[PDB]
C-alpha cells in the first residue's frame, strides 16, 4: 500500500561476515517458510547458493512499531557444492533435511539438528 | 633393532578446491598469513585459516569438515595462531586465538554445525593462549588453581608479544559476560592479585567486562612458547631469548627463571615426560632451542626438581614445591648428532606431542578396569632441517622414550650423525619418503595418532625383547600441508616382507633366504631366531623354523594356506618340505605329549 | 517418482553397526552411550565386529544356512567358520582381535550391554483377546503401506541381528579357544563363558527363524480358503476369529 | 543422556498389492 522499498536487508549482515557472497551475482536462492502456531514467531530458512558453498541460515522475522523489518538469525549451515534438488526445516525438533541431487546424477541427502552444537556435522541418511 | 624410513599408504590426499582458495586467497592481504595444525582432544580434526577464513578437515583424510568466513571488529585479517580443546557443561569445542594488527580475537567453537558459538574481542596481541582450568569454580579439591582462580569459572592463560602473561576468565558462570557472534567484551585486566575478587568479577560483569589479571612479567621481551604442565601444576614460559620462566600459579608467581643456553634462539618446544618409576619425584621437560631463520639449535633435557609427588582427587598425581630447572643433556642438532649435515642447521618444529600409551588387562567376569602408570611413554618430535643454499627441508621423526632410557639407566653420551634407530632411549626415523612429495609443501603439523601407536600381541605373556625395542611400535601417521594431508606408515616393513612372501607362497622356497633376512632385520622373528641369519641357512630349515614359531603361536592357518600355496605351481622342493615337516609333526607330538603326561602325573 | 519410501530413524544398536566400529572412535564417548568405560568397550566390541564382517560374505551366510538345514548343529557350524577363519591366516588378524579385547575391560560385562542393548523382546503370550481401548489410535494405522515398510523392516532388522550374533557367536568361541595367550585371569571368564554360549546359540535359532522366515516366500491362496481355515481352527479351538482387513499382496 | 545423533534408513512404503492413482487428464 505505501508502494515504496522500506529497507534493504543483508541475510550476511546478521551472520559473522562473508564478502564474496553479498557481492556475487548467484542465481537460486531459496526462501523457506515455518511457523511456530504457538510462538508467533516465522522463521525464514534461506538457501542462498553461492558457487563457493551454498548455505542454510535460519532467520526470525521481526516487525518493528515502526514498520521497519529485520531477519533475528537463529543459525546458519553451509552446504557444500551440489545442485540442491529441495530442503526443509522444521521447529518440532528444530532441524535441517537437505537433498541434493549430485553433478554424477547421484541421489544424497542428509538432516542435522541445527541447534545442536555450531562448528561442523551433519547425520547421513 | 633397526627400523625403517615411513611407508607410503596413499599419498596427498589434498585439500578440497574450496579449502585451497580460502587459505590462499587471504595470503596477499596485509597482516595475513597462513597457518595450519592439528587439534588433539575428542576432535578429530585439521585446522588451518589466512585470516578470516578459517577451514577445518579431517585429520587423517583432509576432507572439509566445515568451512567458516568470520572477522572481529576491525578488517584486518584475523589470523588463527591457537587452537586449544575446551569443555564447557559437557560441551566439547574449541577455543581459538586469532591475532590481528589491531588486537585479537577469543572464539569458541561447538562441533556441531559450522558457525562460531562465541567471540570476544581481546585487546592484547596474542601469541599462544593454554586453558589451565575447565571449571574453575567447581575445582576446589585439587592444588593447582590460585585463590582469584578458584572464584573464576574457566581460566585462560595467554601470553602476549611484550612477555606478559594475562589470565583471564570466560565468564561462562557469568550470562551479563557471555557474548554473542557479533557482540563482545572488553577485558577489565588487573595487573595486581586482588583479595576481593568476586567484587571485582561483579564490576567486570557489571561493565560487561571479562576479568583478567596480567602478572608482573618482563616487558620487553616476547613469550617463544607457552604450555601447561598439568601434572606439575606449572606454566611453561619461554621467552624468544631463550629464557625459560616456570610459575607456581598456585602462588601466580614465578618459581623458577633461568637461561637456557641461547641468547638469540628461542625456546621452541617444551615436551614433558615422566619415567614410568621416580621415587626422586623429579620428571623431565625437554626445551628445544631452535633457530627460525638458521643458526644453533640444541636440544635440552630440562631436569625439574619437585619436593611433593601428592595425590589428589583429580585422577592425576600431582607435583609440587619446584626447586629448580637445570638442563642436564645437550644435543646440538644444528650440527650433526642425527642428519649427516655438519654445518649450521635451519630447524624447526613442525611438531612436538607426548605419547602414552596404557595397557590394563580384563577378562574377568563382568567388570572394569582402569588405566595404570603407563608401560611405554614416549616425546615424539618432527623437525624440518633446511641446509642453506638450496632451502630444501629434510624431516625427521625422532621418538624419546623416557621408559627405555630409564632402562637404559639415563645415557648421556652425544650420539653423532648416521643410523641409530635400534637405540632404544632415542630413536628417529627418516622420513625422506614423505619430504620426496612434500619438497615444497609447507609442513604445519605432524600427528602420530595414539590408536596408531601400538605393539604386536605375544602368543604367550611375558612380551619378548622385541616388545621392548622400536621396530614393534608399529604407527601411522599423517603431515598437514598447504595442500592437504600425506598420511605414512611407520615399521609396516615386517608385515609388508611377510604377506609378500605368503603371496609369493607358491615359490615361496626361493623366496626365504631374502623374506627371512628381511624378517630378522625388522624384528618381526622372535628374538631366538635373530642369532641365525638366512645366509648361513638354507631355506628349508628356515621354513622348519617358521614352521615351529608357527606352532608356538597357536597359528595353524599359515601352515594350511602356505601348504596350499605350494600345491600349485612347480617347486621340486615341497615335497622334501612337507615330508620333513611331517616327521617333524609327529615327534613334536610325541614330545608335547610326554612334557603333558610329565606335568599331570603329579 | 511415482513412488513412496518413510525415513525411519535406525535403533541404537542398527545405527552403530551400520557404522564401522573404528568410526565411533571419532565420536563423542558419551555420545556412542551413557556408560563411557562401557561405551569403549562396546567400540571395541563393534570394531571386532566391523573386522570379522569385512572377511565374512553373503555366501558364506548361504552355505552356513544349508549346513543348519541338513544334519549339523548351528555350534558345529559356527566352529566350522571360525576354523576356516583361522585356516585362512596370512597376516594372524587374531592376534589384531585379541589386541583389541584386551582395550575390553572384563568382556563379559561388554557382552551383556550387548544383550541388553538388543533386549526389546519379552515372554509375553498376547492371544487374539481384544484389550480395552484407550484412544482411536488403537485402530490407527494397518495400511497397506504400512505393511509394506514393516515388511522391509523386519527383513532389514532380521538380517542385522543374523550378522551381528554370528558374529557373536564367533567371537565367544574364538575368545574360549584362545584362553592364557595374552590374557590373565581366565579361570573365571571361561566357565561364564562356557554357560554364555548356549544362550546366545538359542538367541541365535531365534534370530535364524525370524530371517529365515523374512526371506520365505508364500504363495497366492484364496480368502474363501483362508477363512476356511479359520473356522476349522476356531472348531477345533486354536483360534478365536477376529477380522478387520485382510489383504494379499500383488 | 548426553546429545542424540540419529540416522535415518529408507523403507520402502506404497503398496505391497499393484495399484496406483491415474491422473485426471
Amino acid at each position: 500500500k505505501d508502494q515504496m522499498c522500506l529497507m534493504v536487508a543483508d541475510m550476511l549482515e546478521y551472520v559473522p561476515v562473508s564478502k564474496d557472497i553479498r557481492q556475487t551475482a548467484g542465481t537460486g536462492h531459496k526462501l523457506r517458510l515455518a511457523y511456530s502456531d504457538t510462538l508467533e514467531i516465522l522463521y525464514l530458512g534461506v538457501y542462498l547458493h553461492t558457487p563457493r558453498q551454498g548455505q542454510f541460515c535460519v532467520f526470525q522475522l521481526v516487525c518493528t512499531e515502526s514498520n521497519r523489518y529485520s531477519l533475528e538469525h537463529t543459525s546458519s549451515i553451509f552446504t557444500n557444492q551440489e545442485t540442491l534438488i529441495d530442503f526443509t526445516f522444521t521447529l518440532s525438533s528444530m532441524n535441517i533435511w537437505a537433498l541434493w541431487l549430485d553433478d554424477d546424477n547421484q541421489t544424497v541427502m542428509k538432516h542435522i539438528n541445527f541447534e545442536r552444537n555450531q562448528a561442523g556435522h551433519w547425520n547421513p541418511v | 633393532m633397526q627400523n625403517l624410513e615411513a611407508q607410503v599408504t596413499g599419498s596427498l590426499v589434498a585439500f578440497p578446491d574450496v579449502t585451497q582458495k580460502a587459505l590462499k586467497e587471504d595470503e596477499i592481504n596485509l597482516d595475513s598469513v597462513l597457518r595450519g595444525k592439528f587439534s588433539t582432544g575428542r576432535t578429530s580434526l585439521a585446522w588451518l585459516a589466512c585470516g578470516p577464513q578459517l577451514e577445518i578437515t579431517n585429520s587423517v583424510t583432509g576432507e572439509r569438515i566445515s568451512a567458516y568466513h568470520f572477522s572481529g571488529l576491525t578488517e584486518r585479517p584475523p589470523v588463527v595462531v591457537a587452537v586449544k580443546e575446551f569443555t564447557w557443561q559437557k560441551k566439547t569445542g574449541l577455543l581459538v586465538g586469532l591475532v590481528e594488527a589491531e588486537g585479537s580475537v577469543l572464539c569458541l567453537y561447538d562441533i556441531g554445525i559450522s558457525k562460531v558459538v562465541k567471540a570476544v574481542v581481546l585487546p592484547g596481541s596474542v601469541t599462544a593462549v593454554e586453558p589451565i582450568i575447565n571449571h574453575g569454580g567447581a575445582s576446589a579439591s585439587t592444588q593447582h588453581l590460585h585463590q582469584s582462580l578458584r572464584w573464576f569459572f574457566g581460566v585462560t592463560a595467554v601470553v602476549t608479544d611484550v612477555g606478559h602473561v594475562l589470565l583471564i576468565d570466560l565468564c561462562l558462570d557469568e550470562v551479563s559476560s557471555n557474548q554473542d557472534e557479533l557482540d563482545a567484551s572488553d577485558l577489565e585486566v588487573m595487573s595486581v592479585i586482588p583479595t576481593k575478587i568476586p567484587k571485582l568479577r561483579e564490576a567486570a560483569t557489571r561493565e560487561r567486562r571479562h576479568l583478567c589479571l596480567q602478572l608482573a612479567a618482563p616487558t620487553g621481551t616476547t613469550v617463544s612458547c607457552l604450555s601447561y604442565i598439568s601434572r606439575t601444576n606449572q606454566l611453561a614460559v619461554g621467552y624468544s631469548d631463550g629464557y625459560f620462566s616456570l610459575w607456581n600459579m598456585k602462588t601466580l608467581r614465578r618459581d623458577y627463571h633461568v637461561q637456557i643456553e641461547g641468547g638469540r634462539v628461542p625456546v621452541c618446544a617444551v615436551a614433558f615426560q615422566e619415567p614410568e618409576n621416580d621415587p626422586r619425584n623429579c620428571c623431565y621437560l625437554w626445551a628445544v632451542q631452535s633457530s627460525e631463520s638458521g643458526g644453533d639449535v640444541s636440544l635440552h633435557l630440562l631436569q625439574l626438581a619437585f619436593s611433593d609427588r601428592k595425590c589428589l582427587a583429580s585422577g592425576q598425581i600431582m607435583y609440587e614445591l619446584l626447586e629448580y630447572c637445570e638442563e642436564r643433556y645437550s644435543l646440538d642438532l644444528s650440527g650433526s648428532t642425527l642428519s649427516l649435515r655438519g654445518q649450521s642447521n635451519n630447524t624447526k618444529l613442525l611438531g612436538c606431542q607426548t605419547i602414552e600409551k596404557f595397557r590394563v588387562h580384563g577378562e574377568r567376569e563382568d567388570g572394569v578396569h582402569e588405566v595404570t602408570s603407563p608401560d611405554t611413554s614416549v616425546s615424539v618430535f618432527s623437525w624440518q632441517v633446511n641446509t642453506y643454499g638450496q632451502g630444501k627441508p629434510s624431516v625427521y621423526l625422532g621418538v624419546f622414550d623416557i621408559n627405555r632410557w630409564y632402562q637404559a639407566q639415563m645415557p648421556d653420551s652425544l650420539r653423532s650423525g648416521q643410523f641409530l634407530r635400534n637405540c632404544s632411549y632415542f630413536a628417529f626415523w627418516s622420513l625422506e619418503a614423505v619430504v620426496n612429495i612434500t619438497t615444497q609443501d609447507i609442513i604445519f603439523d605432524i600427528l602420530v595418532h595414539e590408536r596408531s601407536l601400538s605393539r604386536g600381541i605375544p602368543p604367550s605373556y611375558p612380551p619378548p625383547e622385541q616388545f621392548y625395542y622400536p621396530s614393534t611400535y608399529n604407527f601411522d601417521a599423517t603431515c598437514l600441508l598447504n595442500s592437504g594431508l600425506i598420511h605414512f606408515a611407520c615399521t609396516g616393513f615386517q608385515k609388508e616382507t611377510l604377506h609378500f612372501l605368503k603371496k609369493s607362497g607358491s615359490s615361496l622356497n626361493e623366496a626365504i633366504p631374502d623374506g627371512y633376512n628381511r624378517c630378522l632385520a625388522a624384528g618381526l622373528l622372535a628374538p631366538k631366531f635373530t642369532d641365525v641369519q638366512a645366509s648361513s641357512l638354507s631355506q628349508e630349515e628356515q621354513l622348519q623354523a617358521i614352521l615351529a614359531a608357527a606352532v608356538e603361536t597357536s597359528s595353524l592357518g599359515l601352515l594350511t594356506s602356505c601348504i596350499k600355496r605350494w600345491t600349485a605351481e612347480e617347486q621340486p622342493r615341497s615335497a622334501a618340505n612337507l615330508r620333513f615337516v611331517l616327521e617333524w609333526t609327529w615327534k613334536k607330538v610325541t614330545l608335547t605329549k610326554q612334557e603333558f603326561d610329565r606335568l599331570c602325573f603329579r | 517418482k511415482g513412488f513412496l519410501s518413510f525415513l525411519a530413524p535406525c535403533s541404537s544398536v542398527e545405527h552403530l553397526y551400520l557404522v564401522p566400529g573404528e568410526h565411533l572412535l571419532t565420536v563423542d564417548e558419551s555420545v556412542i552411550c551413557d556408560d563411557v568405560d562401557g561405551a569403549s568397550d562396546i567400540v571395541s566390541l563393534i570394531q571386532c565386529l566391523h573386522m570379522i564382517a569385512d572377511y565374512i560374505t553373503e555366501d558364506m551366510a548361504y552355505q552356513m544356512e544349508s549346513a543348519c538345514c541338513h544334519p549339523q548343529s548351528p555350534e558345529r557350524v559356527a566352529e566350522q567358520i571360525l576354523e576356516d577363519l583361522i585356516a585362512n591366516d596370512i597376516d594372524n588378524i587374531m592376534e589384531n582381535i585379541q589386541n583389541k579385547l584386551q582395550d575390553i575391560r572384563n568382556p563379559i560385562q561388554a557382552i551383556s550391554f550387548l544383550l541388553q542393548n538388543m533386549d526389546y523382546e519379552t515372554n509375553m503370550d498376547m492371544e487374539q483377546s481384544q484389550h480395552n481401548v484407550r484412544l482411536n489410535l488403537s485402530t490407527l494405522y494397518g495400511s497397506v503401506t504400512a505393511s509394506s515398510v514393516v515388511c522391509q523392516a523386519i527383513y532389514k532388522i532380521s538380517a542385522t541381528r543374523f550378522l551381528i550374533c554370528r558374529d557373536l557367536l564367533i567371537l565367544q568361541h574364538l575368545l574360549l579357544r584362545l584362553g592364557d595367550m595374552a590374557l590373565v585371569g581366565a579361570g573365571q571368564l571361561l566357565h561364564s563363558q562356557q554357560e554364555l554360549i548356549p544362550r546366545a546359540a538359542q538367541l541365535l535359532l531365534s534370530y535364524y527363524m525370524i530371517r529365515w522366515g523374512s526371506q520365505c516366500l508364500a504363495c497366492a491362496v484364496p480368502v474363501d480358503l483362508l477363512e476356511s481355515n479359520l473356522q476349522h481352527l476356531s472348531v477345533l479351538e486354536l483360534s478365536d476369529s477376529q477380522v478387520e482387513k485382510r489383504r494379499y499382496t500383488s | 543422556s548426553v546429545n542424540l545423533e540419529r540416522s535415518y534408513m529408507e523403507l520402502i512404503g506404497a503398496e505391497r498389492e499393484t495399484s496406483r492413482r491415474n491422473f485426471r487428464d
